[PDB]
């Protein structure tokens, strides 16, 4: 029910004026505001303190005492994180990146 | 472990090539047409590497498959022959 | 050793070669070839465009007063604080001298060659039994 | 160039982690032992002393030297040297985390205060996701300032079993300055004891206690022993960047102007200096208090100056020296403005103005713009002889080439190239080439806000240098033609031109994501023109339908 | 991960070393022993591979008198690969200049005794490769065979070796 | 050393160059040279190639003017002090920005000759038209008033 | 299965009002023939109507609620400071109103 | 540097022609001319004058 | 800030909106798995009118 | 000593060779780029096994290059030079302070000092000898010579011996 | 010319991925190091006249990669290294 | 199931958590005057045996912490009783399907 109403508040606030905007986008705002069994304001720290990845939560100005935390704390970055690619310099796994293309010696043999 | 990929029956991913591997596909076979590899079926005349590879694929010859990843890291595969393509 | 590196054309070699900078490309060329010899230049004008350690020596000047992003008696604080190493160096009677000539010369309206090189001339002697102290009165004028 | 082609395995970045350094760990990996605090111009000429500015690390320019692995300039990567420090010192990174442990943890005993027999902290053992196991701890054991050796009754019946090390008692430390005190009040006189020891907690006593730390009690606490120990948390043997972190800027008038890390640095190697001939000869023990505040306070300057303002601690002139968080802070320090966005290359910047006689994935681009930009092209038997026409034709009229690359990493500059009738152009080689018409290149408006505003287009020359565009995709980019300006985006290669061309595209964005309904649509001078047409009081003859009929471009050809 | 030091020197009191040590795993999951070698039994089986690959590109493009054997097989080599195993010509010289059996059926027959022995299989393959009959000998010339072997027992082992092999 | 290509031909024998000529984009204007001693400075790290680590000042590199009103003064202290000026016509093009008095900036899109500009009975061929849908929205009456 | 035919439920129910057999023979008069190529039609252009696996469905969301925030406005906190409380609690009032029925 | 001037506005086709008579292929008897350094003051002229002709069909 | 907050959802092949920790906060996309553009604000005819007018 | 086992290589694969017949292709590349080779971690590769029923069976095309990336696994012969046992190598040259040992495939070399003191040796020998008994440098010089210790590097493998022992340098 | 956040953003959201790559890479830095294969830090010396990829402190001369990387982010690692903090590990070792 | 007037004394519940593995549950007359599934912003909530749990992450191929969660001091959590490890569909009235499934983790 908190995350109804809250779709609601924010469905009033933005219809307003300018309304409309489709229904999905907010739904998923909601969602990923809501999906931790308590509400989490998207602050500094809200979602900022989450066990993510140091290197998007440090691309978000709270960078060198969260990098402290991390060297601290010794955790592991999984990069499966844009951010994480992009400073590393490699393609995302994102739209073209979804995936992996495969070479095939049977289709080449079976196509002279 | 436990071999990490699955039989080609009961792949539960939709049989229909979507955009992003269109565009990827499009641009390798580019790049080989680019790099004087083996094209896979006759000309005319047209000297466009992408043209090239979009006729390629609409009479549906494409050398190469595809490797699509779950979120767990088990993948399934495909053979650019076997997907459609409508979009 | 001596580390050094001269740019050869390695298919031209008829002399130090006859090259040119590509400034707006940071490239180098065998102008007498055409091929690049390396790339990715560095900056050497807008550096300069962006904004006396030899009179002053080896040792670095500070000029050390107060901020604004703290409180007035940590100010002080740090002016009582930033006092515990004006002994170790000779620096210390350097910019002594160096401030007592600045009161003279700009006392005597000079120009700021002639306080330079007042400077220079202090710094280059400086340090000698030749110079015997001599009230300071002598030396400086 | 090359880029020096090296036989080492050639794969990318999976995982990444964090930590500190062991001592040992840095002095293994040093390699020089810079002790002079001054620099460079040791007779005052060049080749510097044997302190700072590479005996054995990153050179300068054209010096090969790079400790002697002759990577020019260009592919050193630099080589870490270090420091000794005299005493250690804190990390200002790590300041409230020392106060917390040391709360945390008893010293002369070196164990934790609550030991797997209250049960609320053994289900705070229990439960963890990393960290705040550690705070639950920490909240648990801000009392009991005295250390026991026999708490636990209740574990048992009532048996009182021994566990702990030490009977002693532990202060209340309270955070100043950039050092800590103790206080034990203690309650174990004849009386009351009111006797707090106001002793200032040694940074050396502090590391020999955290050395009496178990492992065990590391993982408790959440530090992982074979990346993070609370004794490496402690900074004794400082490392040193090479000058490709600090380079000296070369103020190129006549002078070097040489830079604010440089400096901070010699600060710290001077007060390290005067700390241990203090400490060596005579010690008075009232000017070793103060010299080594010094040093910790100037090492903390150097680490961060965005600290609690008691000092700021500024260099000449009046500008304060900026520090590692102040490079690294926001608005682009290193993170937000080299990393998560930067400069790039090949792009373009002029004003705009309307054409109706462009359609939508067309762009109109001077002929200056599409000589300065260029890009490759693979040689092909299929394009061999235009590409050789075209670099036949010189880098002065459009359609032409700048630069040919050969199979290796070779660049003949055409425009020098007095053999440029002379080149045959082999396969496999690369022609990098002007902007031809309809290649496909990205457009941009500042500033972006939603999915449109880059999109890609094909490409027209057309002469009297600014953009051109149709009028149609003028609201999507949100741009009067009131002196605004786009931005332009050439991709280098096949793979980006085809995902560009096969999604930015505009003519496969018409619908909007955002809100179901069509971004684009016909604007005001059309618009007004198709209700003027399109009324029953109107009428057309002969010669003008004619003339309309072959405007319409794909006429059949019947009237 | 801690740098790991693990200082290991490569003996035949059981000393073996990490990265070739006994028990592996097979990419299929089934077990990898250490496959040790005897100088004479490399020295038959780098012919079985000559002879395998020999008829393999014999099907390719269809579809023990060691003086001549080492010059047949090195210009076999350059057939296909190149001139520069100069070091590989000098191994087959090493296993045909010191390798105790020139016969394919002495081998056969020492595997076989072993086969029922379950000696150790380092062990054994350094004594194979080794060409001696003397096992006191033998043991001073490795302290590590005279720790570990009782010498009545390798003289056992190595007379009804020594009988079968042959002579140089 | 490393000095540009910048064809030092317009300068002269006092290293300055002269009013009323020329100037293409690329052109130095002013002449310096390095007065360093020490350096070893024709003597060492240099071959001759005297002295002059050249700190000339080329032109900006896309302007093309005509050299006007050269003059030198000693500066405050007393040195030798140096003033150019560089004059350029600046024709309309289709970029450039035009105002009127309400607030109505905008540019030129293209331009035409009389035999295609519109044209009343009289002959007064207009100077320039703007779009009518500039007048509404922007509510600019006295715009109108005006003409 | 329960979900497929879960995520279906409301465009399956409008396919069943539209052509729903009374209607269809009445207003529209189909002939065999046109019937099948409704049909074949709405197939196809619904599978061709599915997500596209693999895109950036949150930064999608993420544009479509700023740009529209970006032009819109400033008794009750309304417009711009309210979507700030909202989106930030802050578990502030400046109108704790709340309806009663 | 490559933006044209004015002598490329009416100077006759420098190493080429002055129109070129290419057929359409879209209905019978069509041909398209390309005309080059003019532009109205002729060609409406000869639109208009060969519309004023009665045989032909089409002409714009 | 928001677009910070919300970067790396991404739909995945198993039709989940997932994080980049695979953290599920759609099940089915959207409750629909529909997609965002190809959506008409066309009328169910089931809702309105009387119960007779229904039925006739 | 020599070795076998199954081992995995990492091979690159340019795509103007995209025929239709690569996989014997691959097989031959396979061929040049394992027979004649030396590491650190396996030391010198002599030759493969198994030539039939190879595994490759899959490859990826690289993002950024046309090239194809295949994994390849297959058994092997290669040497492991080890430390401190006998081998009766042969020395083909040799130096002033010590003659280098080309015990099959590489060259050890035995120091100056790594000969005993008392073993005669005189420098006035073509080669020079360090011979006391029977152990003169010649074409074959059989020498029983112990590696010291095999010092792995990048690839390129040396080795160091000595004589210091009964029956070492006597066969 | 600047390619900001809010241009990353919308070119995530069209998902060219590999453009996005290219940009940030050959538009810019694209620099190349080597790596340890055990410390994952990147004091590899490698004399390439010599094909010799010694790491001193870990003492291997075989564990060895060249990857490709932002030279700014080789920087941020350098600092933050000067800041006694980054293994840059070359494949997983969690799955 | 325990129901208080009003405030317990924590020597009165210090032991509740006693005798595994009965457990006690506390509730006010306050908190319960009101029904709370019966508001029309709640939407139905439903219990899964473990036996259809290990075959939901068997399906969708997660593992147990990348659900959404629930908190164990939740009203609906308290109002069903579960605790640690659960799952509970949920059945919503969504307004592009109509019916919408999710599933919570209580932890
Ligand atoms: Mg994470
Ligand atoms: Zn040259
Ligand atoms: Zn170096
Ligand atoms: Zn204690
Ligand atoms: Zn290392």
């Amino acid at each position: 029910a908190g995350r109804a109403a809250l779709y609601k508040e924010v469905y009033n606030v933005i219809a307003s004026d300018g309304s409309y905007v489709n229904y999905r986008h907010m739904a998923l705002l909601v969602d990923v505001m809501t999906t931790q069994g308590g509400l989490t304001s998207v602050t500094r720290h809200g979602f900022n303190r989450s066990n993510t990845g140091a290197l998007m939560r440090c691309s978000f100005e709270e960078t060198v005492e969260i990098l402290f935390e991390a060297g601290a704390s010794a955790e592991l970055d999984d990069c499966r994180g844009v951010s994480e690619n992009v400073i590393l310099g490699q393609m995302a796994p994102i739209g073209t990146g979804a995936f992996d293309v495969m070479i095939d010696e049977e289709s080449l043999v079976k196509y002279m | 472990l436990k071999e990490k990929a699955i039989p080609k029956d009961q792949r539960a991913t939709t049989p229909y090539m979507t955009k992003y591997e269109r565009a990827r596909i499009l641009g390798t076979r580019a790049l080989q047409i680019s790099m004087n590899a083996p094209v896979f079926v006759d000309l005319e005349g047209e000297t466009d590497p992408l043209r090239i590879a979009m006729k390629e694929l609409a009479e549906k010859k494409i050398p190469l498959v595809i490797r699509r990843y779950l979120p767990d890291g088990s993948f399934e595969d495909w053979s650019v022959e076997e997907l459609i393509v409508d979009l | 050793p001596n580390l050094n590196i001269v740019l050869t054309c390695p298919e031209c070699k008829v002399y130090p070669p006859k090259i040119v900078e590509r400034f707006s490309e940071g490239d180098v060329v065998c102008a007498l070839c055409g091929l690049v010899l390396s790339d990715k230049l560095v900056d050497t004008r807008s550096e300069w465009r962006t904004f006396n350690p030899l009179l002053d020596g080896n040792n670095l000047s500070t000029r050390i007063g107060k901020g604004e992003t703290t409180d007035m008696r940590f100010t002080k604080e740090l002016n009582k604080a930033q006092g515990k190493n004006v002994m170790d160096k000779k620096d210390n009677e350097v910019q002594a001298a160096f401030a007592k000539i600045t009161m003279l010369c700009d006392a005597a309206e000079l120009p700021k060659i002639v306080k330079d090189c007042a400077k220079e001339a202090y710094k280059l002697c400086h340090d000698e039994k030749t110079l015997k102290g001599k009230s300071m009165e002598s030396i400086m004028a | 160039v090359g880029q020096q082609y090296s036989s080492a395995p050639l794969r990318t970045v999976k995982e990444v982690q964090f930590g500190l350094f062991s001592p040992e760990e840095v002095r293994a990996i040093s390699v020089a032992k810079i002790r002079f605090p001054e620099t460079m111009d040791e007779t005052q000429t060049r080749a510097k002393i044997g302190g700072l500015n590479d005996p054995r690390l990153g050179s300068i320019d054209r010096n090969l030297k790079c400790q002697t692995c002759q990577e020019g300039m260009n592919e050193c990567p630099g080589h870490f040297g270090h420091i000794d420090l005299a005493k250690p010192v804190f990390h200002v990174g790590f300041i409230a985390k020392i106060k917390k442990v040391c709360e945390c943890v008893c010293m002369h005993c070196g164990k934790l205060l609550l030991d797997e027999h209250n049960e609320l902290m053994r289900q705070a053992l229990a439960i963890k996701d990393s960290k705040k196991r550690f705070a639950a701890i920490w909240t648990l054991c801000k009392t009991k300032m005295v250390c026991e050796t026999d708490v636990p009754s209740e574990d048992d019946p009532t048996q009182l079993v021994s566990r702990g090390g030490c009977g002693n008692t532990q202060p209340t430390i309270r955070k100043d300055g950039l050092k800590l005190v103790g206080s034990w009040k203690k309650d174990r006189a004849t009386g009351d004891a009111d006797e707090p020891e106001l002793r200032v907690l040694s940074t050396e006593e502090i590391l020999n206690i955290f050395k009496h730390i178990s492992v065990k009690d590391f993982t408790s606490l959440g530090f992982n022993e074979v990346f993070s120990r609370p004794e490496w948390m402690i900074l004794t043997c400082l490392p040193v960047p090479p000058p490709p972190v600090r380079p000296s800027i070369s103020f190129n008038e006549s002078q070097r102007g040489e830079d604010d890390l440089t400096f901070k640095l010699a600060d710290i190697l001077k007060a390290n200096i005067s700390l241990e001939t203090l400490e060596h000869n005579g010690a008075p023990h009232h000017a070793i208090e103060e010299a080594e505040s010094l040093l910790q306070f100037h090492v903390a300057t150097y680490m961060d100056n965005d600290i609690a303002g008691q000092p700021q601690a500024l260099q000449k002139s009046g500008r304060p020296v900026k520090s590692i968080r102040a490079r690294l802070k926001g608005k682009e320090g290193r993170i937000r403005g080299n990393l998560m966005g930067k400069r790039v290359d090949f792009s373009a910047r002029t004003v705009i103005s309307g054409d109706p006689n462009l359609e939508l994935d067309q762009v109109g681009v001077p002929k200056s713009i599409a000589k300065t930009l260029t890009y490759p092209e693979v040689v092909t038997p299929y394009n061999i002889d235009r590409l050789t026409q075209l670099v036949r034709n010189g880098p002065n009229e459009h359609p032409g080439a700048k630069y040919v690359i050969r199979d290796s990493g070779d660049r003949i500059d055409l425009r020098y190239s007095k053999r440029a009738g002379d080149i045959q152009l082999q396969y496999g080689w690369k022609v990098e080439r002007h902007i031809m018409d309809n290649d496909p290149v990205l457009f941009n408006r500042q500033p972006s806000l939603h999915k449109m505003s880059m999109m890609a287009h094909r490409v027209k020359v057309i002469p009297y240098s600014t953009f051109r565009l149709n009028l149609s995709v003028t609201s999507p980019y949100n741009a009067d033609f009131d002196g605004d300006e786009m931005n332009l985006h050439v991709p280098q290669s096949e793979e980006t031109r085809a995902e560009l061309s096969q999604l930015c595209a505009v003519p496969l964005q018409i619908v909007s994501p955002q809100s179901n309904k069509p971004c684009m649509g016909i604007v005001q001078d059309t618009l007004c023109g198709i209700r003027k047409l399109t009324l029953r009081d109107t009428f057309i003859e002969l010669d003008q339908v004619l003339n309309m009929l072959y405007w319409v471009p794909d006429w059949d050809g019947v009237i | 991960r801690l740098k790991k030091v693990e200082e290991e020197e490569n003996a035949a009191t059981l000393q073996l070393g990490q990265e070739f040590q006994l028990k592996q795993i097979n990419h299929q999951g089934e077990e990898e022993e250490l496959i040790a070698l005897n100088l004479s039994e490399a020295r038959l089986v780098i012919k079985e591979a000559l002879v395998e690959r020999r008829r393999a590109f014999k099907r390719s493009q269809k579809k023990e008198t060691r003086e001549k054997e080492l010059e047949s097989i090195d210009v076999l080599l350059e057939q296909t690969t190149g001139g520069n195993n100069k070091d590989l010509k000098n191994t087959m010289q090493y296993l045909t200049n010191f390798s105790r059996f020139r016969d394919q059926e002495t081998v056969g027959a020492v595997i076989q005794l072993l086969k029922s022995t379950g000696l150790h299989p380092f062990e054994v393959a350094q004594l194979g490769s080794l060409a001696c009959d003397t096992a006191d000998e033998a043991k001073t010339l490795i302290p590590s065979l005279n720790n570990k072997i009782s010498d009545d027992e390798l003289e056992r082992i190595l007379k009804e070796l020594s009988n079968l092999e042959t002579l140089y | 050393l490393r000095m540009k290509h910048g064809t030092y031909d317009k300068l002269d024998d006092d290293g300055l160059i002269a009013p009323g000529v020329r100037v293409s984009g690329e052109d130095v204007i002013i002449g310096k040279t390095t007065p360093i001693s020490p350096d070893e400075e024709e003597l060492g790290q240099r071959t001759a190639y005297h002295s002059k680590r050249d700190a000339s000042t080329p032109l900006r590199s896309t302007e093309n003017g005509i050299v006007d009103q050269v003059l030198v003064t000693t500066n405050q202290d007393g040195l030798k002090f140096v003033k150019v000026r560089v004059r350029t016509t600046k024709i309309p093009q289709i970029g450039d920005k035009f105002a009127s008095r309400h607030g109505q900036k905008g540019t030129i899109g293209i331009t035409y000759r009389r035999e295609d500009m519109p044209f009343t009975a009289e002959g007064i061929v207009p100077d320039l038209i703007i779009n009518p849908h500039a007048i509404p929205s922007r509510m600019t009456v006295a715009h109108l008033i005006e003409c | 299965q329960n979900a497929q035919r879960d995520a279906v439920t409301l465009f399956c129910c409008l396919l069943r009002s539209r052509l729903a057999t009374r209607r269809v023979l009445q207003e529209y008069r189909l002939t065999k023939q046109a019937f099948d190529w409704v049909l074949s039609n709405i197939e196809a252009q619904f599978l061709r109507s599915v997500v596209h696996p693999g895109e950036m469905v949150g930064v999608l969301a993420a544009q479509s609620i700023g740009e529209p925030a970006t032009q819109m406005t400033l008794k009750v906190t309304s417009g711009v400071p309210r979507l700030k409380e909202i989106l930030n609690v802050a578990k502030n009032m400046k109108t704790p109103s709340l309806t009663v029925y | 540097m490559n933006a044209p001037d004015r002598f490329e506005l009416f100077l006759l086709g420098e190493g080429e022609s002055k129109l070129k008579i290419d057929p359409d292929t879209k209905a019978p008897n069509a041909v398209v001319i390309t005309f080059e350094k003019e532009d109205h003051t002729l060609g409406n002229l000869i639109r208009a004058e060969l519309l004023n002709d009665r045989k032909v069909l089409f002409a714009a | 800030r928001l677009v910070k907050a919300l970067e790396d959802i991404m739909v995945h092949y198993d039709n989940t909106t997932r994080n980049s920790l695979g953290n599920v906060i759609q099940f089915i996309y959207g409750e629909d798995g529909m997609d965002a553009a190809h959506i008409e604000k066309q009328s169910l005819d089931t809702i309105g009118g009387s119960d007779a007018a229904f039925e006739k | 000593m020599f070795f076998i086992k199954d081992l995995s290589l990492n091979i690159t694969l340019h795509p103007s060779f995209f025929g239709p017949r690569m996989k014997q292709y691959l097989k031959t590349k396979l061929l040049e780029e394992v027979e004649g080779s030396c590491t650190g971690k396996f030391g010198y590769i002599l030759c493969v096994l198994d030539y039939d029923n190879i595994d490759i069976q899959r490859g990826r095309i690289l993002p950024t290059d046309g090239s194809a990336e295949f994994n390849v696994k297959y058994r092997a012969v290669v040497f492991k030079p080890f430390k401190g046992e006998v081998v009766d190598g042969t020395v083909v040259s040799c130096s002033q302070h010590g003659f280098e040992v080309q015990v099959g495939p590489m060259k050890v070399f035995v120091t100056k000092h790594l000969m005993p003191q008392d073993l005669t040796f005189n420098a006035g020998s073509n080669p020079p000898s360090y011979q006391s008994s029977e152990d003169v440098i010649t074409i074959k010089s059989r020498i029983r010579v112990k590696i010291e210790g095999c010092i792995s590097q990048v690839s390129s493998i040396h080795a160091i011996g000595s004589i210091k022992e009964d029956y070492l340098g006597a066969i | 010319l600047r390619f900001g956040e809010m241009e990353r953003d919308c070119m995530i959201a069209h998902g060219a991925a590999s453009f996005l790559k290219e940009r940030l890479m050959e538009a810019s830095d694209a620099f190349r190091v080597h790596i340890c294969g055990i410390c994952g830090l990147m004091t590899v010396i490698a004399k390439l006249n010599h094909n010799q990829f010694e790491c001193k402190g870990c003492d291997n001369k075989i564990d060895i990669y060249q990857i490709h990387i932002p030279y700014a982010a080789k920087l941020l690692f350098q600092e933050l290294m000067a800041m006694n903090i980054p293994r840059l590990y070359t494949d997983r070792s969690r799955d | 199931i325990f129901v208080y007037q009003n405030n317990i004394t924590p020597s009165a519940m210090k032991l509740v958590p006693s005798i595994p593995p009965a457990t006690i549950e506390t509730f006010n007359e306050a908190a319960l005057v009101v029904n709370i599934t019966h508001h029309e912003l709640v939407p139905k909530h439903i219990r899964l045996s473990s036996d259809e749990k290990r075959e939901l992450l068997k399906r969708y191929r997660l593992k147990e912490s990348q659900l959404p969660r629930i908190q164990r001091a939740d009203p609906v959590a308290l109002y069903l009783g579960l605790k640690r490890g659960e799952v509970v569909k949920i059945i919503r009235k969504s307004e592009t399907s109509g019916r919408y499934a999710s599933y919570r983790i209580c932890m």
